[PDB]
This record gives structure tokens, C-alpha cells and sequence, in this order.
């Protein structure tokens, strides 16, 4: 009786460090992408996570991530960066996005979905050029 | 060991290349034989591995024989759970053994033995079918699987690879982009055993049930329960 | 010193071996790099050619504990040139020689009170025929009552003689010379057996081991198997009826001439005690790299 | 105080992810088809059935962990491996072209015997791993083909050559590896024009940095030793079956067939009882050890997924996250 | 027993689902036998069968190796009152080998 | 413990030198804790830091 | 090495002045040098 109680306490102990690490990780989870919205890849939610939800349970915690998942991938033509031939130091680097040529000509699209929209200063930065960039002089952003 | 009638079918050559049993006058078990040149000390004839298993033997004619032992078929059987399709898989072996020479207790062929040679080995109970299922949850080793589908037999399939959308790398300043044009909201749900049920018990009821002779005898170990 | 890492003196395993594996194994092992019980064999005195008085040691009255067997190195100093033991002014070549063994569980005093007398049945081993024969008997020794005999008057010590002009000549071997040399002092009673062994003679140094246990006395020699290597390989099993607790070495002398006294090697004896080694067997199966645990 | 000389050192880190999914049998391993053992194993029963169901569940946990980490490393979009990748960068050892050269020399350098996945019985026929029946257990072929793994490695390799520019784990805009690592060096805080007046010098020091390790793959590099230590721990796990048959634990002999061929029923009852308790306790401790290593492998594989998600497909932010100092 | 009860040898099951049960029980059964090591002559146990049986304090022992033993010609010349064996068996006089 | 028959292993590195590490860290966190980078040293006065 | 126990241990050619903060050393020699790349921490 007592040595299967020894065993019982011993495996209770094992589940105790298991649940201690589990509780540490779980409170980390409810901190990172539940309170704020962190930028880790799959660390709390599979796929590109957006929103998370937390519910208690009589032996732990259940977590609900709802996140964007892509579909219908198609080929378009983007760019890397546009700098003037006469003024190489002026470049536009899209903040969290990519280029497109549609000519409704260079315009902006996000990093997730086919959402083209024209070149705006509000979602780009200025960085020094490199040897492998693109030059144009016929139609330029403000 | 005591003597026996020998005849021809007792030599190493009489059972070369066969999964047989061996009795090297006390060193007994089940072994295989393969013809090999003189390895190790000739005078010993009893050479063991790092884990106390005979690895060879010098025969009387001077031919050495590697003892790789009577390794069986590498045994597996699969059953598609509670859809009545179960069939057996033989790891990395030809179909040189068939549904005749078994033992154990028995084996049920059900309907109608029959080679299903595959990269995992030799399968019995399947039929060849070049099927490609990516999301299958019934793997058969390496890249082998089976189709759930919707009184017959069970068909073969492969663990398919979902090829990514291929985009050609361009050394030119122009480049081609691969973009998703449709979006969804996948739900990833997880559970964490943050709290265990906080269960306790004492030594006088679980271990003693309040019996007085038990109560006085329990104090000999005493502080153990404490 | 005897170096186990230099593959010096490792007993071959009894009934199982390995190949290219490193593994530990218990057993009976000596101590690494010992002084041993070094004895040398020197020829007797000579005045020209005629047979004269001996030239031997008090090693006939010195004893060491058998423990759990002992091992003997043969010809380690041979194939060289050193001073002759009896003639310090003479420097001659060094030739391998083989030792005679006496074994029993009792040590007592001789007729003159010197210790070394053995009671009951005694195990006697003797090389003979210029070392070709390996005569032995677990039988009863009987000293005689003559002059300079262990049961007779004027007793000093004991040894064995050798006349190689009559023994080590072409063929001959002089009616097992060395056995009758030991029997020139002794007689045999209540005897059990007489075993001979057939060993060639060369000038390549070798190992030897002797032990006893509940399944008898066992003798290990490398002459039968490994020459270019060398490990104590089991060759002889002797039907003993008890356990032996003491061992000693019979000194040996030679009826040499005075002018061309050729000396012999100083052989070494090492005791065996329960221990474990580590053995690194290569693919050949010969013991070429082993080491102690203690 | 800022240094005027810089090199690229190479840090080598190995993390064990997947224990070989070994399975062991109530029937064949324990009993080996002996009739008294056949009629005595059943009243024990639930013990070995519970532990083999437990190892089945742990193996399935490992399998689903492997599936999850593949789902993590499966890039939605990828680029084919091109001849002359990197331009001036002679990255010939890293390229995959069935099997990649670097992992091939890692396979050769690490002391690995072939686990007979295609002609294992034939390998036993012509000439350790073959002792899989001799001790008695069965490890499955892995969840993936070697080409399935090759596709995964090529996919992640193609992805990280392009996703080192801009966040967003959906679209792929693969940069050439040159311009990619120029922008990476801009990310770590080095301006472009010093790199841009020294293309050949930075390329040459980059190539000697990437040629350093296969010359340095020896006893000095601790990562190769810990790979071999993981392999040796798997070897000790299988030895914990192999030697323990010989470990009598108060029994007589390892050969259960010789046990039953010798011993009479009124004493082989107690002897086979000693056998079964010794073997059941050893397997209990065994499955305990690899279940502990199972959650260890789960957390380690999660951390490895994080490591390939942070300093492989992006620019890291933790100080010395995966490299000694400035990775 | 058959193939499917062998799967369901621990619990009870039902109709239609997906699930892997790679647990198994069979083996590739032997079909051959070898009984040599080299050769062997018979060790004479007549020295036990002859001679004066000595006292208990002077028991006489004989060892046998590298030979043959035939128990069929030995116990036929015996009248055994009792035959017990601590952690070995009386039935293993000539079946297993050491 | 030697009476008990075992030996705890001592610190293989001295107390004053982990003190030196902790002092170095106290100096360092001002330098690194203003702009990202691990190369140089940027010791702000700790008031302003 | 006077009041010892157990079985055996030996020493090569020359109990030097080796009084260190860890304790006392046998088989070394006094030399205070700087190692910034120590791999075998004494
Ligand atoms: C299974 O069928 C396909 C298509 O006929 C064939 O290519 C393949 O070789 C077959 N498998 C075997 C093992 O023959
Ligand atoms: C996106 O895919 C889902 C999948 O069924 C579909 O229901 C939906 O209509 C699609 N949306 C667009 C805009 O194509
Ligand atoms: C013996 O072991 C060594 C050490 O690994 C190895 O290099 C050698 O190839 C082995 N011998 C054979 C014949 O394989
Ligand atoms: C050899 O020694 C034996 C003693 O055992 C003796 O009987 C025999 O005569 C000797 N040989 C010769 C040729 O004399
Ligand atoms: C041999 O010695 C034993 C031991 O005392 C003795 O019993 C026996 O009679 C002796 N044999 C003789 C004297 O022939
Ligand atoms: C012993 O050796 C001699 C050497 O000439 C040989 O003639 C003789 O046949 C050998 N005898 C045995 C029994 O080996
Ligand atoms: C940096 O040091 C290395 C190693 O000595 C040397 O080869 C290289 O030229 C140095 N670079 C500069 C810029 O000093
Ligand atoms: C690239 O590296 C490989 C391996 O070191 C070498 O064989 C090859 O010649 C190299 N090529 C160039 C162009 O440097
Ligand atoms: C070594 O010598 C110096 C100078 O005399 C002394 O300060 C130091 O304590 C010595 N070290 C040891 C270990 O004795």
C-alpha cells in the first residue's frame, strides 16, 4: 500500500514540475499574444495569429487563437526598391509590404494579401541604396 | 551434449541462408549463417559482440561463418481503427515468407499470401494503387499511407508532399511576387494542464482503515506516512 | 617494469573473445610494473672442463605466496650480452632458460632447520631436454639419506644440474636428464601421473602462466599460438585434488666448462590477485591494448 | 571604443528533436513463444499492455509534434534551388541539388550505421541495429521520406533567402542571397557603402567563414560531440534492452528457452515470476526515461522551431539569441 | 486470436473512425536445426559407477568438458531414492548443456 | 561529507571574479541599454541612464 | 602522503610550494600566469 503511495507521491511530484512549467508558459501565453499582439512565428498560435481568447477549465486553461490563413496564391510582379539614377540616396522602402506594377506603374501592396494601393509616404521609409536596385525617371512618387 | 542421428540436414551448408535454430553445444538459440573469411582468433570459435551474442564460428573445414542471428520478420500490423480493414506489414524484407509457415496461434486472411512488395518491405492484405493523399492520418512508414475512402479489401496510398507555390529566382532587378488573394481565419486551439486536482489522503484510513491492531502495527514504520 | 598498455602479460580469456571492441572484464590479474621475484640461473663451478661443485643461491630457501597463480617471463634479458653471474670478469651472451616449479599448501623446516619443507602430495614441474619437455607430477617427494641430501648428512640446499655436452648435443637428451637431475636428490612415492609436452627451442622471448582452481591446475603458454604477438593461451589442464597455497622455484645449475661460461637470463615471476582490467580487442582477436582498474 | 576589424565567427548548435520511435512487444520480446510463458503472461496482462499503449501514445505525441514542426517549417511559397546561387558566393557545400553535401558529410562523420530501411533483412543476411530482434523491439521507419526531409530543408532554405527582408509570413518576394545579406548587414547596424566598396573582400571573408566549419568539424567542435552523445544515448537506450536479458536480477540464465527447457514447473513458476518482474520493472523505468525525454524533446523541438523562426527566417532581437554575441 | 481480436485484446471497439494501431504480434518461425560444435567422444562415467564410494568428508569429484554424455546408460544403472535440485532441475540431466 | 563519504564540488571559479562579472554587467547595461547593438560600450552616467 | 589508505597511487619526479586558494597541489610548480581561454578549469 505504502510503496504505491510512494509511487503516487513521486509521480505527483513529476506532474508538479510539469504543471509548474505549464503554468509559467501559460501565463507567458496570456501575456504575449492575448494582452498585446506579439510578432512571434507560431509560438502561441499556428499560422499568422491575430486574436487569442482564454478560458479556465477544472484542470487547466484552454486557449483559442483565431488567425488569418492564406489561400489562392497567384503570381504578380513586384520590386525591391526604387531609387533615382541621378539621386541614388533617395529611396523608398515599403514598411511591412511590397511593390507592384499595375499602371491604372509602381504601387504598394501589403505583406499578406493582394491589396494594391498607390505609393504613399505613410507606409514607407527612406534607406540608403545598394548596387542591385532599380532606377526610373518618368513617373515618381511625391 | 549427447549424441544424435545426423544425416545430411545438420550442416551449416545444409541450412545456409536460412533462419534456423542453433545449438553450439550449450550456446543455443536461433541463428543465421553466412559464409565469411577468417575473422578473429581461430582457436576460440566462440566470438561474441559487445552485448553477449555470438557473431561467428570457425567450422571444421576451415570456412568461417558470420552469425547475424535468426532475426525474424520485422513485425507490424495495422488496422484502420474500427473500419474493418487490417493488414500486415513486413519491414524492409522481400516476400520470401508466405501465409503457410507461421505459428503463434493463428492468422485471419478473411477474404481469399500474395506479395505486396513496397519500399517499407513486404505487405500482405493490400493492393497496389498510386494514390496521393496529403492530409492522411494513417501513415505506414517512410512515405506510405492509406485512404479512408467511403466486405472488400484495402488499397495502398502514399504520404503526399504539399508542394509550395513555386516562384523563380531572378538575377535581374525585376522580380515576381507570389501573393495570396483569398483569406480565412484558421482556429488554433490548445490546452495546458495548469492546475492538477489537489487530492490528499491520510495513512489511517487508506492505509489502515482505522483498525486498532493496524493502528498499533502502523507506528513501526511510523513517520513514513508523515 | 611490465606494462599492460604495452600488452605485456595479459591472460587470454577462457571461452569467449571479441573483435575491435573495448570492454572491461574481471579476473585474476597481477600488479602493473612490479619488481617481481627476479631470479637468474648460473652454471656451477668448473676447473677447466671436469664436473665440480655447484654455484647456486639461497633462493632454494626463499618462499613467496601463491595467492591466485603466478606468471613467469622467459628470455626477456636474452638475445643480449652481459656479465656472467659466476664469472664477473667474463662477459658473454644471454640465453633463455626455463624454471622448475614446486607447489603445495604446507611450508616446513628442513633437516638442518631451514624453512621450505613441504608436507603431503606436492606438485613438481620441470623443463627438460634443453627445455623441450615439460615433465610434471603431483606426487610425494622423498629425500634420501646420503651426503648433502635433504634427509641426509651435510645438507646445505638443493638444485638441479645440467651437462649440455651429454644432453644438449645432437639428439640424445640424455635419458630425460633434468628429471634424473632432480631425482639425484629425491624419490617418488604415492604418485599419480606423468605428463610430457612437446615444445621447440628458439631465441624469442615468451610468457608463461600457471594457476589452480576447483577445476584443476591450468597452464597457459604463448608458444602454442602467438609468437609475433604473445598472450597466455591455455594449453594444459592438470587433475589436482586440493588447493595450493604456496609456490617456489627450484634453482638450476649447469655443468659448464670454465673457459666458455655462458650465462642465462634473469627470469621474473609475478603474483596474481582478483582484479578487473579493460581490454581493447582489435579485429584480429589478439590482446594488444589493455589497462588496469587499480 | 569600437573595433576596426570584424570577422564572422561560426557558432555550431545542435538540439535533439526526435527520438527514434522504438516499440517493444508484450508477446515476442517478453515471451518468445514458450508455452508456460504463454499461459503465464496473460494474468500479468494489463501491466505490459498499459505500458505499450503508453509508448504508443508517446510515439503518437512525437508524431504530432513532428507534424506541427513541419507545418511550422512548411513555407507556403518557395523558390527552386538554382545553379550558381549566391553569385560570387561559392556555397557548394550547402546546396541540396536527394541529399545535401553538408548533411552528407555530417552523416559520414558522425558514427552512424545504416538502420536498414530498405534491405535491412538483406543486410542481416549478407553481413547492433540488426539486434533489433535479437534483444527484441521494433523501431519504425521515420514519418518522412529522406526526400520529404530534403524537400522541407530546400523549402526553408529557399524561404529564408527571401524572407530576411520584410515581416509578414504570407507572401514571398525572394531576394538574391547577395542583396539579402547586404540588407541583413544593414539590419544589424552596418552601413551599405563600406560593404559596397568592398564586395570582393567581404565575399572572400564570407566564403572562408562558410568554409571554416567543415575543416573544423573535429573533436574540438562541441556540437559534433553532442550529436554523437545523443546517438550514444539512443545506443544506451537499446542497450538497456540488450544487456538486461543477460541481467538475471536473481534469475539463472538469459535464454528463456533454456530456462524452460531446464526447470521443472514447481520451480520454474517462481523463476519465470522472477523473470517477468525483472523485465517489467526494467521496461517501466525504460518507458519512464523516454517519456521524460519525450516532453524534453517536445520542449526542445518547440525551441528549435522558435530558433528557426527567429534567427533563420528573420533578424533576431534577443541579445545573443542563437549566436555568440552578434549573430 | 484471429487478427482483429488481437487488436482488440484490451478493450472494446465500434464502427468507423480513423486511427493508427501499429501494435502487432507475429514472428517468422524457425524451420531448421543444427546440433554441432565440432565433434565429441564419450566421457567415461564408469569411474563414478565403479570404485569405492568415499565418505562425505572425502567426496570424490569428476569434471567433464569437451566430450559427450549419455544419461540413458547411467540412470538405468541407478536406484535413486530422491533427486532434488536447488535453482536447477532434475529433468535437465541430458537436455540442456553447459 | 567526507565523514558521510562524499565530496561536494567547490566553486571552480572565485567569488571576487563573479563579483567582477556583476560589476561589468552593471557597467554594461547602461551602454547596451540605450541603442540596439552589442559591440561597443556606451557608459551613460547612471542618473541620465 | 604519509597517513594514507586504499590501495595504490604513485607520483613522477619532483610536495612543492603549491598552496592555492582551492587548497594544496601535488605535481605542479608555482607560476602565476593569465589564461583567458581556459578549457580545463582547475
Ligand atoms: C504500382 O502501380 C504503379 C502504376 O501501375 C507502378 O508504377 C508501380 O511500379 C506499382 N508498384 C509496384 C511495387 O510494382
Ligand atoms: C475563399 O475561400 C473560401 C473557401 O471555401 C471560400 O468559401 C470563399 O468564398 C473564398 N473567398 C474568395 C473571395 O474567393
Ligand atoms: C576497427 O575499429 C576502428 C575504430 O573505429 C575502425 O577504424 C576500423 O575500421 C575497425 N576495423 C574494421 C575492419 O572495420
Ligand atoms: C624418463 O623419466 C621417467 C620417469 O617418469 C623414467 O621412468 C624413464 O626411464 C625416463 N626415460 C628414459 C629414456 O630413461
Ligand atoms: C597415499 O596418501 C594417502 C593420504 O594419506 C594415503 O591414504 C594412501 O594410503 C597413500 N597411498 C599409499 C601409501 O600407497
Ligand atoms: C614431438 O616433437 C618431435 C620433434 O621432432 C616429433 O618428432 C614428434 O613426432 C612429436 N610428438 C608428438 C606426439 O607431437
Ligand atoms: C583582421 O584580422 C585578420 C586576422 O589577422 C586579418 O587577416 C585581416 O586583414 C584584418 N582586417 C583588417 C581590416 O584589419
Ligand atoms: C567551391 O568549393 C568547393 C569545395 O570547397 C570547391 O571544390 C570548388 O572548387 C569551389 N569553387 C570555386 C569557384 O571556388
Ligand atoms: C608563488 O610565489 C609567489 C612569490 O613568492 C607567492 O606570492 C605565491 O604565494 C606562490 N604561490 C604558491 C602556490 O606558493
Amino acid at each position: 500500500r505504502l510503496t504505491t503511495l510512494n509511487a503516487f507521491v513521486a509521480q505527483q511530484l513529476v506532474r508538479s514540475e510539469s504543471a509548474a512549467l505549464s503554468a509559467q508558459l501559460a501565463k507567458d501565453k496570456v501575456n504575449e499574444c492575448v494582452k498585446a499582439q506579439s510578432k512571434r512565428s507560431g509560438f502561441c498560435g499556428q499560422g499568422t495569429h491575430i486574436v487569442s481568447f482564454v478560458v479556465n477549465a477544472p484542470n487547466g486553461l484552454y486557449f483559442m487563437h483565431v488567425g488569418y490563413y492564406p489561400s489562392n496564391h497567384i503570381e504578380v510582379v513586384s520590386a525591391y526598391g526604387l531609387c533615382d539614377a541621378a539621386n541614388p540616396t533617395n529611396c523608398i522602402a515599403p514598411v511591412n509590404g511590397y511593390f507592384i506594377k499595375t499602371n491604372n506603374e509602381w504601387s504598394y501592396t501589403g505583406s499578406s494579401f493582394y491589396a494594391p494601393e498607390p505609393i504613399t509616404s505613410l507606409n514607407t521609409k527612406y534607406v540608403a541604396p545598394q548596387v542591385t536596385y532599380q532606377n526610373i525617371s518618368t513617373n515618381l512618387p511625391p | 551434449c549427447p549424441k544424435l542421428e545426423f544425416a545430411n540436414d545438420t550442416k551449416i551448408a545444409s541450412q545456409l541462408g536460412n533462419c534456423v535454430e542453433y545449438s553450439l553445444y550449450g550456446v543455443s538459440g536461433r541463428g543465421v549463417f553466412q559464409n565469411c573469411t577468417a575473422v578473429g582468433v581461430r582457436q576460440q570459435r566462440f566470438v561474441y559482440d559487445a552485448y553477449q551474442n555470438l557473431v561467428g564460428y570457425y567450422s571444421d573445414d576451415g570456412n568461417y561463418y558470420c552469425l547475424r542471428a535468426c532475426v525474424s520478420v520485422p513485425v507490424s500490423v495495422i488496422y484502420d481503427k474500427e473500419t474493418k480493414t487490417h493488414a500486415t506489414l513486413f519491414g524492409s524484407v522481400a516476400c520470401e515468407h508466405i501465409s503457410s509457415t507461421m505459428s503463434q496461434y493463428s492468422r485471419s486472411t478473411r477474404s481469399m499470401y500474395g506479395p505486396l512488395q513496397t519500399p517499407v518491405g513486404c505487405v500482405l492484405g493490400l493492393v497496389n494503387s498510386s494514390l496521393f493523399v496529403e492530409d492522411c492520418k494513417l501513415p505506414l512508414g517512410q512515405s506510405l499511407c492509406a485512404l479512408p475512402d467511403t466486405p472488400g479489401e484495402m488499397r495502398l496510398a502514399s504520404i503526399a508532399f504539399n508542394h509550395p507555390i513555386q516562384v523563380d529566382q531572378l538575377n535581374s532587378s525585376y522580380f515576381k511576387l507570389s501573393i495570396p488573394t483569398n483569406f480565412s481565419f484558421g482556429v488554433t486551439q490548445e490546452y495546458i494542464q495548469t492546475t492538477i486536482q489537489k487530492v490528499t489522503v491520510d495513512c489511517k484510513q487508506y492505509v489502515c482503515n482505522g483498525f486498532q491492531k493496524c493502528e498499533q502495527l502502523l507506528r513501526e514504520y511510523g513517520q513514513f506516512c508523515s | 617494469p611490465i606494462d599492460v598498455s604495452k600488452a605485456d602479460g595479459i591472460i587470454y580469456p577462457q571461452g569467449r573473445t571479441y573483435s575491435n571492441i573495448t570492454i572491461t572484464y574481471q579476473g585474476l590479474f597481477p600488479y602493473q610494473g612490479d619488481h617481481g621475484d627476479m631470479y637468474v640461473y648460473s652454471a656451477g663451478h668448473a676447473t677447466g672442463t671436469t664436473p665440480q661443485k655447484l654455484f647456486v643461491a639461497n633462493y632454494s630457501q626463499d618462499v613467496k605466496q601463491f595467492a591466485n597463480g603466478f606468471v613467469v617471463r622467459i628470455g626477456a634479458a636474452a638475445n643480449s650480452t652481459g656479465t656472467v653471474i659466476i664469472s664477473p670478469s667474463t662477459s658473454a651472451t644471454i640465453r633463455k632458460i626455463y624454471p622448475a616449479f614446486m607447489l603445495g599448501s604446507s611450508v616446513g623446516n628442513f633437516s638442518d632447520g631451514k624453512m621450505g619443507r613441504f608436507f603431503n602430495h606436492t606438485l613438481v614441474l620441470l623443463p627438460d631436454g634443453c627445455g623441450t619437455l615439460l615433465r610434471a607430477f603431483y606426487c610425494i617427494l622423498e629425500p634420501r639419506s646420503g651426503n648433502h641430501c635433504p634427509a641426509g648428512n651435510s645438507y646445505t640446499s638443493f638444485a638441479t644440474y645440467h651437462t649440455p655436452a651429454t644432453d644438449c648435443s645432437d639428439g640424445n637428451y640424455n635419458r630425460n636428464a633434468s628429471l634424473n637431475s632432480f631425482k639425484e636428490y629425491f624419490n617418488l612415492r604415492n604418485c599419480t601421473f606423468m605428463y610430457t609436452y612437446n615444445i621447440t627451442e628458439d631465441e624469442i622471448l615468451e610468457w608463461f602462466g600457471i594457476t589452480q582452481t576447483a577445476q584443476g591446475v591450468h597452464l597457459f603458454s604463448s608458444r602454442y599460438v602467438d609468437l609475433y604477438g604473445g598472450n597466455m593461451f591455455q594449453f594444459a589442464t592438470l587433475p589436482v585434488y586440493d588447493t595450493i597455497k604456496y609456490y617456489s622455484i627450484i634453482p638450476h645449475s649447469i655443468r659448464s666448462i670454465q673457459s666458455d661460461r655462458k650465462a642465462w637470463a634473469a627470469f621474473y615471476v609475478y603474483k596474481l590477485q582478483p582484479l578487473t582490467f579493460l581490454l581493447d580487442f582489435s579485429v584480429d582477436g589478439y590482446i594488444r591494448r589493455a589497462i588496469d582498474c587499480g | 571604443s569600437i573595433p576596426t576589424n570584424f570577422s564572422f565567427g561560426v557558432t555550431q548548435e545542435y538540439i535533439q528533436t526526435t527520438i527514434q520511435k522504438v516499440t517493444v512487444d508484450c508477446k515476442q520480446y517478453v515471451c518468445n513463444g514458450f508455452q508456460k510463458c504463454e499461459q503465464l503472461l496473460r494474468e500479468y496482462g494489463q501491466f505490459c499492455s498499459k505500458i505499450n499503449q503508453a509508448l504508443h501514445g508517446a510515439n503518437l505525441r512525437q508524431d504530432d509534434s513532428v507534424r506541427n514542426l513541419f507545418a511550422s517549417v512548411k513555407s507556403s511559397q518557395s523558390s527552386p534551388i538554382i545553379p550558381g546561387f549566391g553569385g560570387d558566393f561559392n556555397l557548394t557545400l550547402l546546396e541540396p541539388v536527394a541529399r545535401s553535401a553538408i548533411e552528407d558529410l555530417l552523416f559520414d562523420k558522425v558514427t552512424i550505421a545504416d538502420p536498414g530501411y530498405m534491405q535491412g533483412y538483406d543486410d542481416c543476411m549478407q553481413q547492433l541495429i540488426c539486434a533489433q530482434y535479437v534483444a527484441g523491439y521494433k523501431v519504425l521507419p521515420p514519418l518522412m521520406d529522406v526526400n520529404m526531409e530534403a524537400a522541407y530543408t530546400s523549402s526553408l532554405l529557399g524561404s529564408i533567402a527571401g524572407v530576411g527582408w520584410t515581416a509578414g509570413l504570407s507572401s514571398f518576394a525572394a531576394i538574391p542571397f547577395a542583396q539579402s545579406i547586404f540588407y541583413r548587414l544593414n539590419g544589424v547596424g552596418i552601413t551599405q557603402q563600406v560593404l559596397s566598396e568592398n564586395q570582393k573582400l567581404i565575399a572572400n571573408k564570407f566564403n572562408q567563414a562558410l568554409g571554416a566549419m567543415q575543416t573544423g568539424f573535429t573533436t574540438t567542435n562541441e556540437a559534433f560531440q553532442k550529436v554523437q552523445d545523443a546517438v550514444n544515448n539512443n545506443a544506451q537506450a537499446l542497450s538497456k534492452l540488450a544487456s538486461e536479458l543477460s541481467n538475471t536480477f536473481g534469475a539463472i540464465s538469459a535464454s528463456i528457452g533454456d530456462i524452460i527447457q531446464r526447470l521443472d514447473p514447481p520451480e520454474q513458476d517462481a523463476q519465470i515470476d522472477r523473470l517477468i518482474n525483472g523485465r517489467l520493472t526494467t521496461l517501466n523505468a525504460f518507458v519512464a526515461q523516454q517519456l521524460v525525454r519525450s516532453e524534453s524533446a517536445a520542449l526542445s523541438a518547440q525551441l528549435a522551431k522558435d530558433k528557426v523562426n527567429e534567427c533563420v527566417k528573420a533578424q533576431s532581437k534577443r541579445s545573443g539569441f542563437c549566436g555568440q554575441g552578434t549573430h | 486470436f484471429n487478427d482483429l481480436s488481437q487488436l482488440h485484446c484490451s478493450y472494446e471497439s465500434f464502427d468507423v473512425e480513423s486511427g493508427v494501431y501499429s501494435v502487432s504480434s507475429f514472428e517468422a518461425k524457425p524451420s531448421g536445426s543444427v546440433v554441432e560444435q565440432a565433434e565429441g567422444v564419450e566421457c567415461d562415467f564408469s569411474p563414478l559407477l565403479s570404485g569405492t564410494p568415499p565418505q562425505v568428508y572425502n567426496f570424490k569429484r569428476l569434471v567433464f568438458t569437451n566430450c559427450n554424455y549419455n544419461l540413458t546408460k547411467l540412470l538405468s544403472l541407478f536406484s535413486v531414492n530422491d533427486f532434488t535440485c536447488s535453482q536447477i532441475s532434475p529433468a535437465a540431466i541430458a537436455s540442456n548443456c553447459y
